[PDB]
């Protein structure tokens, strides 16, 4: 009955979802870099 | 579609956006346009791939 009133921990569930999420993030916000290049938008270009 | 310059495609729609006056296109988070004002109406639609 104790192990209730400790949780109500799972930091290790959490840093694999944060940890995806973060790649994720970061995968769409690379888009928006011009690397030395006139402009991000393939279109523009 | 073309509005005043900014190229791309998708479907429009009416959108529940607010541009006050001064703004002409909202990009959403990761910087990609997802509203637009028309250039001779003052409608905001959103564009969805
Ligand atoms: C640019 O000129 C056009 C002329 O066709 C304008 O369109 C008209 O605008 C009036 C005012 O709202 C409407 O009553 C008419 O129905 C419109 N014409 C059509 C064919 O829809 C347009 O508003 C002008 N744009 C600007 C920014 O002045």
């Amino acid at each position: 009955g104790k192990i209730q009133d400790s949780l109500s921990a799972l930091g290790k569930l959490q840093d694999v979802v944060n940890h995806n999420a973060q790649a994720l993030n970061t995968l769409v916000k690379q888009l928006s870099s011009k690397f030395g290049a006139i402009s991000s938008v393939l279109n523009d270009i | 579609f073309n509005f005043n310059g900014l190229t791309g495609t998708g479907v429009l729609t009416e959108s529940n956006k607010k541009f006050l006056p001064f703004q002409q296109f909202g990009r959403d988070i990761a910087d990609t346009t997802d509203a637009v004002r028309d250039p001779q109406t003052l409608e905001i639609l959103d564009i969805t791939p």
